[PDB]
């Protein structure tokens, strides 16, 4: 076989920056190797074919060079949009193989995320199961301190939450929060409210609700 | 215009390429400033496009009909393709040739 | 130019078979269609990188495999239908992943002038499917449980309890495009996956409803979210 | 690509002309719907079109590929120039020729 070693593993970078990432070759692979953005949920898409051509369609702003086992690709003036993962890939010979990838992040202004706390239905308490969910919007930076108090008292062990990928124009993340817990244990107390604490915000903002 | 030789003989086809004196000539009879003839089949393909200057007139005409022939085989197919100008053939010949002699010139009596 | 579609996938028990077809449609230069060119099939497990399964070219001749899927994987094509084939036998929970169709660069046959390519290029991939998942597992499939979240503002669906991976949402049939946040599904403690989606709404209402689509199960459901 | 002959012998130099069927298949092998090939020497210069029809299959093809050649003198040097459609010479021939004979026809060994 032939292994790709990339780097770095991700690199976080303004927009406008120019990036370089890197895509070395266990052996001379003479100029067969292209690379392959892949926006997250997406299928990948090719970007430079044969060491140093742009595939039709791909912005002017990526470059790629290299030859032997050496290679780069270079993202000229970084926009939001590039944010995704990049594969380097080889076809001098079987198994064709692919590079680890390399994750583009995206730095930007700080974004306040606006705060949102969202209750069950009348058809979910009632088929004997509580989930109670606190949904941070369109913010950055990543991470964002999620706690839970139930007539203020922290919640540790019943928790989930689930990020979701950078967004492709504004560059802003989202985090939703999944409290699982039965329904004889809904009737007991009433207040519950959730205090986050993140960068964009001054001060905790706690969004809560009573019971009904 | 396809045609398959089914005449077990070699068939004599016939055509003409008409080229007019002038492009207005063209444009009236064809409507194309740029036509061409194709004529394929087996062991023949030429193409003729047609050229248009002024003349001297013969038969008080200042156009010309340039006239082709081939021997399409038995079995063999001949395809006639043309955007304009072309002198279809209309009634073509079945022949087997026979050893080989000539023309005689006279005005004596058979 | 040339679209893919890989389509076959879904949840099957360990140790089964499944067939994958990937069609061709449109073409390329010269009206050169998915016989001209030479296919692979490459696999992506979730939350890894990119492995190449195995390659066929235009004419159906130099297959080839990786050692991972050789002798299990057989790799096919019906050029008058356009379309190729991946017939998976011994199927592996490992083997769970998206499995994509990608074509390859360059030209290996115009069979109408006669013309072939001696070698097999095999190089850029520059067509791609959307994919099709394949889901190597012998727990049973279920159908996902949908609650709402009734409410600038917010309004949300919860698909609560369901396996195995994907769902579609697409509220009001695409009619709220902007802001939208389908958020990643976990794996509840149970044993079976979660997931919330969202839309940015002002202080304008108008109803909003949320249009829920689980392969698996025939599970189609277009819930409502009135405050 | 040029070639001066160096042999100080006579270089016999074939090449062909690839004539398709469809415009699609022209696009596809060469990418100009317009092609040409240009073969000239000191005392030799023709310019190859290609020409595009339905033709009837031979050896199951409906295509063409016409079939040229030269002897470049020695010292002379010949030029291929080519847009699309060009079978490119690969091995050519150096002799000298004799004095002059002919083609036997026959079964009997030597």
């Amino acid at each position: 076989d032939i292994q790709l070693t990339q780097s770095p593993s991700s690199l976080s970078a303004s927009v406008g920056d120019r990036v370089t990432l890197t895509c070395q070759a266990s052996q001379d692979i003479r100029k067969f190797l292209n690379w392959y953005q892949q926006k997250p949920g997406k299928g990948p898409k090719l970007l430079i074919y044969d060491a140093s051509n742009l595939q039709r369609g791909v912005p002017s702003r990526f470059s790629g060079g290299g030859s032997g086992t050496d290679f780069t690709l270079i993202i000229s003036s970084l926009q939001p949009e590039d944010v995704g993962t990049y594969y380097c890939q080889q076809y001098d010979g079987l198994p064709f193989t692919f590079g680890g990838g390399t994750k583009v992040v995206i730095k930007r202004t700080v974004a306040a995320p606006s705060v949102f706390i969202f209750p069950p239905s009348d058809e979910q308490l009632k088929s004997g199961t509580a989930s109670v969910v606190c949904l941070l919007n369109n913010f950055y930076p990543r991470e964002a301190k999620v706690q839970w108090k139930v007539d203020n008292a922290l919640q540790s062990g019943n928790s989930q939450e689930s990020v979701t990928e950078q967004d492709s124009k504004d560059s802003t993340y989202s985090l939703s929060s999944t409290l699982t817990l039965s329904k004889a244990d809904y009737e007991k107390h009433k207040v519950y409210a959730c205090e986050v604490t993140h960068q964009g915000l001054s001060s905790p903002v706690t969004k809560s609700f009573n019971r009904g | 215009r396809s045609y398959v030789n089914n005449q077990e003989k070699e068939v004599l086809v016939l055509w003409g390429v008409h080229h007019p004196s002038n492009i207005e000539e063209q444009r009236a009879l064809y409507r194309k400033d740029n036509a061409y003839v194709s004529v394929v089949s087996s062991n023949y393909n030429r193409r003729f496009t047609p050229e248009i200057a002024k003349r001297p007139k013969v038969r008080d005409q200042s156009g010309r009909m340039n006239y082709y022939w081939t021997l399409l085989e038995p079995g063999d197919t001949i395809i006639f393709e043309a955007t304009g100008n072309l002198i279809a053939p209309w009634y073509a010949f079945a022949l087997s040739r026979g050893p080989g002699s000539g023309i005689i010139t006279s005005n004596a009596p058979l | 130019e040339v679209q893919l579609q890989e389509s076959g996938g879904g949840l099957v028990q360990p140790g089964e078979s499944l067939r994958l077809s990937c069609v061709g449609s449109g073409s390329s230069f010269g009206e050169s269609t998915l016989s001209y060119y030479a296919v692979s099939w490459v696999r992506q497990a979730p939350g890894k990188g990119l492995e190449w399964l195995s390659i066929i070219n235009a004419g159906g001749g130099d297959i080839d495999y990786a050692d991972s899927v050789e002798g299990r994987f057989t790799i096919s094509r019906d050029n008058s239908k356009e379309t190729l084939y991946l017939q998976m036998t011994n199927l592996r929970v490992e083997d769970t992943g998206v499995y994509y169709c990608a074509k390859h660069m360059s030209m290996q046959q115009v069979v109408s002038a006669g013309w072939e390519r001696a070698d097999l290029v095999g190089d850029a991939f520059d067509v791609w499917g959307q994919g099709t998942m394949v889901t190597v597992s012998s727990a049973s499939t279920k159908g996902p449980s949908v609650f709402p979240l009734a409410p600038t503002a917010a309004l949300g669906c919860l698909v609560k309890d369901y396996f195995p991976e994907p769902v579609t949402v697409s509220w009001n049939s695409g009619a709220l495009t902007s802001g939208v946040h389908t958020f990643p599904a976990v794996l509840q403690s149970s044993g079976l996956y979660s997931l919330s989606s969202v839309v940015t709404v002002p202080s304008s209402s108008l109803t909003y409803i949320c249009n829920v689509n689980h392969k698996p199960s025939n599970t189609k459901v277009d819930k409502r979210v009135e405050p």
